[PDB]
RNA sequence: GGUUGCGGCCAUAUCUACCAGAAAGCACCGUUUCCCGUCCGAUCAACUGUAGUUAAGCUGGUAAGAGCCUGACCGAGUAGUGUAGUGGGUGACCAUACGCGAAACUCAGGUGCUGCAAUCU
RNA sequence: GAGAACAGAAAUCUCCAGUAGAACAAAAGGGUAAAAGCCCCCUUGAUUUUGAUUUUCAGUGUGAAUACAAACCAUGAAAGU
RNA sequence: AAGCUCGUAUCAGUUUUAUGAGGUAAAGCGAAUGAUUAGAGGUUCCGGGGUCGAAAUGACCUUGACCUAUUCUCAAACUUUAAAUAUGUAAGAAGUCCUUGUUACUUAAUUGAACGUGGACAUUUGAAUGAAGAGCUUUUAGUGGGCCAUUUUUGGUAAGC
């Protein structure tokens, strides 16, 4: 190609290409071998990551242990199924980002019969507080935050995320200095700025912001929330409702599956190119060279 | 003040090369390893003839140097100065020490004996194994006896046992002279520089078209 | 008056005279490096199985 | 003057195996050591810490002591006429399990399986290895295979 | 027929590279905050050479990223400085441009005895949408050859907006 | 079978140039009140999922493609080497005997496989 | 490499390529790429207690180092270190 | 030298089988580093010059470099590959598996860890060959100038160095 692309033979020969993961830019390895790693001095004891992930129009919140053939899922909650327990709208914002960590705590509790002990903060207040093992009892289930490549910042959604784990029951250790209404002039968050961004207190003042100013911009943002007949004070006690519902019944119910596993990869397959056998590249290697008659 | 060749003839010590670990070795007395009419075509001079090592030792640079010189002499003078290609195909690359006992009878007084023995560089030599080539030269086959006879006189020049050899490739490629002969008519050889280049069934077909029009 | 400086020569005649011997593998190794805490629990351990064997005569 | 450093003459013998630099695998940190087991010493040298020196490189010892991110490990080191024991304290990343064993073990589940199965059906065992024995006659066929005769070729220079 | 491989302006640098480290280099970063609108950031020298008295880590340069309709804008007030012509040599293989001025007091206020004359050197970034791709954190990849700004494709949007012209190859 | 999250092995996975991609996902993408970070809302943060697009990413296919991987009575039982002789040779070195046995080279084939969970025309 | 006033072959800015061809106090070798490098933020684990271990080795000392234990701390959201 | 504890016995300057480790011989250099010969195709932007060109580099030539594909030859302190010899470990009853007791360790958790109680498995009890047996201890002599041969090998022109 030009003088530095199709790069030189010796280059490609001794290029050491990076773990699949690493190229595709998703795993932190750095990061994985000191969350992954276990005590050797307790030889099975899996360490469960709370993985929490945030595509564009999905959150996703996974409790995984780790194998050698791989990791392996206990249990996993994605914002996508917050319709259920009544949120449809925003379901990548803080508030979702809490819900699907209750969601996911509450779910994991009820697996492991960890749900009736460490209810975790029913009374959510915004405080700072871990879940406590309980006196002559098993210990709270312990999962170690994992948030990939997203970036450690005051008030990120990961760490909303966290603070719906712990609060459902589930022990993930933290400090409060991530989340939203933490103060850097001093050493204490504040609890009524952390529990408004619980209850989506921060997009409900946008959007009586945005009422009280220009209006098509309240239309072109917050459409669905006037289709839906939502008004913004009605967010805190929806989100109510939400964690009312997802403490209620945590147990994941999956989509009915239409059009089965068989006639999904009969219809994928159509729109799918199939590698061309040794024959048949001989076969356009020599169509090619007899194209040249003489030449061209 | 040359040492005699005898007292370094034979590969004695691992190879010294000139090196970071070096840095103050003499120049090689043989500067120029391709001379005649170096520029020919790989079709120009299909008759190769080495002078060929039949010993493992060491062909000091002086000597390749005279040898060189001798042979090129010859031929030119016979032959014509464009008759043929000559290239010298041993490098002199290791490096030769002396520890140095000039003068100065009562040397006993300033000298340390063995003490501290290792050896400055004192000249370059080319290791050559048995059966290494140590001259090449291509020419035309009517110039077969002319180009022997001045390996025969450049042989003088090198200690120990060297053969002339009559290639039965063409020229310098490593092709018999029926292979190159075949490629030849097939079309799958083009003259590049001196040397060719031959076409391989690898490769993008594209460049395969673009070099060796054969198709 | 220099001397030899070192050489291994007939050392290995010396060591194979009473032979290079295997060390003697016991059951029951000695807990010489093991974890400390490791060490504690055992003890704690061995105690209690010594005193639950001593009730379990009957 | 000389030097016998730590890590002297360990120029290639903790070299990072060319094309293969880098993070360590998490398989590494996934295996699971006990007191007891069997491993292969063969040090990573992007990890300095719990290194085993170069005498242990190579050297297949048994795991005695089991801590946060290193195992200890018996070796018996030729030293004079006798060995000596050593306790290596060793990162995980400069051992992996021995399968110095496996054929053993393999062997032992086996041999278990073929008593089994001898004591249910008759009498014979034949339990022990046996050394690659001579050849059995054999009768060779010349049809399609009639025997082509070779001589020595003559001298030749072919450069 | 193009849907959404519309080029853009990316960002416009502007730099004014002093050979000095005190009130002259404090003067000209007064000088392109003023119109960028923006705190700009000085650029420290890496080497010593010679004749500029510039050593390591001395805050030679300042310079001032903006994008968007500023960018736009000043982009705009330069191409009138320099008449709206530029030379073809002046586009980059990548598909990014750039020029100089000298006499900055051109545009907006006057000389301003007191901050003095500088020249600057405007460097246009062209993208298209989805630049991110090479930009963020997470699955960082590189833009396909057919989306890849080409110096063809700036210098036919550059004379098809701002109604410019190029000059002989 | 496609896709996503987390992965295992870490190029058969990389690289170069083109072509294609239904559904969903992913993505680019829209916005700056709030938390947050910037010279720069480009990155990072937050909000919307609404205005738009498969252009790019991504995935797959193509290439007498580069690299890489595998195999070979391919080269080569060659180079080398353990052992032996009161073998040859002035020597340099070499041959033979009983064993072990490469690399380059050539040719052929191949171009990710796969675990857990979720999802999908 | 392609671009941008003075600005040239070397100053600053931009993009592209870039397996490390740089840097990591020093000799050399090894090691290292979302780092071990560069920049920034917080710090004192360069701390306390007394043992075991590896190298040199007589399996003495010394130096250096390894992995723990029992504390007290630093850092980070955290796993960890 | 004195013995001692045993001898239904143990081990071994050996082979085999299985499984590791190595970076030397060789090999390689149109593979990285460093050397190195030549021609060819492009940068005349090449470092510029010669020569004209009125003057440009404007056109040639050039030597030098750079880029591209080739080419000859090399490395104790180079290397992708990589032997032979030598070398670690294993080849059982202290073994394999099964049931369930202790703990202050560990686990979300009888989760596990280690140690136990109980239970099944002798012709080849789990490759070969050998075994004037194996194991153990005390105490003391002399010695602590070496040299030679084959092979590997360093300094040296070399040496009965
Ligand atoms: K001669
Ligand atoms: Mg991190
Ligand atoms: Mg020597
Ligand atoms: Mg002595
Ligand atoms: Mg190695
Ligand atoms: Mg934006
Ligand atoms: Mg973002
Ligand atoms: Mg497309
Ligand atoms: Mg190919
Ligand atoms: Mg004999
Ligand atoms: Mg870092
Ligand atoms: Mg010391
Ligand atoms: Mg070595
Ligand atoms: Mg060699």
């Amino acid at each position: 190609a030009f003088q530095k692309d199709a790069k030189s033979s010796a280059y490609s020969s001794r290029f050491q290409t990076p773990f699949r993961r690493r190229r595709e830019g998703k795993t932190d390895y750095y990061q994985r071998k000191r969350l992954v790693t276990q005590h050797k001095a307790k030889y099975n004891t899996p360490k469960y990551r709370l993985v929490v992930r945030f595509t564009n129009k999905d959150i996703i919140c996974q409790i995984i242990s780790s194998t050698i053939t791989g990791d392996v899922v206990l249990a996993a909650a994605y914002s996508h199924e917050l319709p259920r327990y009544g949120i449809t709208h925003g379901l990548t914002n803080w508030a979702a980002a809490y819900a699907t960590g209750l969601l996911i705590a509450r779910r994991t509790l009820q697996k492991l019969g960890l749900d009736e002990t460490y209810k975790g903060v029913e009374e959510v207040e915004g405080e700072y507080e871990l879940t406590e093992a309980v006196e002559d009892g098993p210990r709270p289930f312990k999962v170690f935050l994992d948030i990939g490549l997203q970036r450690t910042t005051t008030g990120a959604r990961v760490f909303g995320a966290l603070k719906g784990a712990s609060d459902g029951g589930l022990y993930v250790p933290h400090s409060e200095n991530r989340f939203p209404g933490w103060d850097f002039e001093t050493e204490e968050i504040d609890p009524e700025l952390l529990r408004s961004y619980i209850f989506g207190g921060h997009v409900s003042q946008y959007m009586e912001e945005l009422a009280d100013d220009d209006e098509e911009r309240f239309s072109e943002l917050f459409k669905g929330y006037l289709a839906d007949d939502i008004d913004a004070d009605s967010l805190e006690d929806i989100y109510t409702s939400a964690h009312e519902a997802i403490r209620a019944d945590p147990a994941f119910k999956p989509t009915e599956k239409k059009f089965t596993k068989e006639q999904y990869a009969a219809e994928s397959k159509k729109y799918r190119q199939t590698k061309l056998s040794k024959e048949e590249r001989a076969a356009r290697v020599a169509a090619k060279i007899a194209a040249l008659a003489g030449q061209q | 003040a040359r040492r005699p060749a005898r007292c370094y003839r034979y590969q004695k010590n691992k190879p010294y090369p000139k090196s970071r670990y070096n840095r103050a070795v003499p120049d090689s007395k043989i500067r120029i390893y391709d001379l005649g009419k170096k520029k020919a075509t790989v079709d120009e001079f299909p008759l190769c003839v080495h002078l060929v090592s039949n010993e493992l030792e060491q062909l000091s640079s002086e000597a390749l140097e005279a040898a060189r010189i001798c042979a090129n002499k010859y031929m030119t003078t016979v032959s014509g100065r464009d008759a043929f290609h000559l290239r010298v195909r041993v490098h002199p690359f290791h490096v030769l020490r002396i520890n140095k006992m000039l003068s100065c009878a009562g040397a006993d007084r300033l000298q340390q004996g063995m003490r501290g023995a290792w050896g400055k560089p004192h000249g370059l030599a080319a290791r050559v194994d048995i059966g290494q080539i140590i001259f090449s030269v291509r020419t035309k086959d009517s110039n077969k006896d002319v180009v022997v006879e001045g390996l025969r006189r450049a042989r003088y020049k090198f200690p120990g046992q060297q053969k002339i050899i009559l290639s039965k490739k063409w020229g310098f490629t490593n092709l018999d002279r029926p292979e190159y002969l075949k490629k030849r008519e097939a079309g799958e050889v083009k003259d590049d520089g001196a040397f060719v280049k031959f076409l391989s069934k690898k490769g993008s077909l594209e460049n395969n078209i673009r070099e060796f029009p054969e198709y | 008056a220099k001397s030899k400086n070192h050489t291994a020569h007939n050392q290995t005649r010396k060591a194979h005279r009473n032979g290079i011997k295997k060390p003697k593998t016991y059951k029951y190794p000695s807990l010489k490096g093991v974890d400390p805490k490791f060490r504690r629990n055992h003890k704690h351990a061995l105690h209690g199985t010594a005193k639950a064997l001593a009730a379990a005569k009957k | 003057g000389k030097s016998h450093g730590y890590r002297s003459r360990t120029r290639y013998m903790f070299q990072r195996d060319f094309r293969k630099h880098g993070a360590v695998h998490l398989s590494t940190y996934l295996k699971v050591y006990k007191v007891g087991d069997i491993v292969d010493i063969k040090a990573n040298g992007s990890i300095q810490k719990g290194m085993p020196h170069k005498f242990y490189q190579g050297k297949t010892g048994v795991v005695y002591n089991v801590t946060k991110s290193s195992v200890g490990v018996i070796i018996n080191k030729m030293v004079g006429n006798r060995y000596l024991e050593k306790r290596l304290n060793l990162r995980v990343e400069h051992i992996k399990h021995s399968k110095c064993r496996q054929e053993f073990l393999e062997r032992v589940k086996a041999n278990a399986a073929k008593r089994a199965e001898a004591k249910a059906q008759g009498v014979a065992v034949q339990l022990k290895r046996q050394p690659a024995q001579p050849r059995e006659s054999r009768i060779v066929s010349t049809e399609g295979n009639v025997p082509q005769t070779l001589a020595p070729v003559p001298y030749e220079t072919f450069i | 027929q193009n849907p959404m491989r519309d080029l853009k302006i990316e960002k416009l640098v502007l730099n004014i590279s002093v050979g000095e480290s005190g009130d002259r280099l404090t003067r000209a970063s007064k000088v392109l905050e003023q119109l960028s609108g923006q705190t700009p950031v000085q650029s420290k020298a890496r080497y010593t050479v010679r004749t500029f008295g510039i050593r390591r880590n001395e805050k030679i340069a300042v310079h001032v990223t903006v994008r968007g309709p500023k960018a736009e804008e000043i982009l705009e007030r330069g191409l009138k400085v320099k008449e709206y012509q530029l030379r073809d040599r002046n586009f980059s293989a990548t598909g990014n441009f750039g020029f100089g001025i000298d006499e900055h007091i051109d545009l907006g206020i006057k000389y301003d005895p007191s901050i003095g004359i500088f020249g600057m050197d405007f460097y246009v970034v062209m993208n298209r949408p989805g630049a991110r791709v090479t930009r963020r954190k997470r699955c960082k990849g590189t833009v396909g050859n057919s989306h890849k700004t080409t110096k063809e494709d700036t210098v036919s949007w550059f004379k098809q907006k701002y109604d410019a012209d190029v000059l002989d190859k």
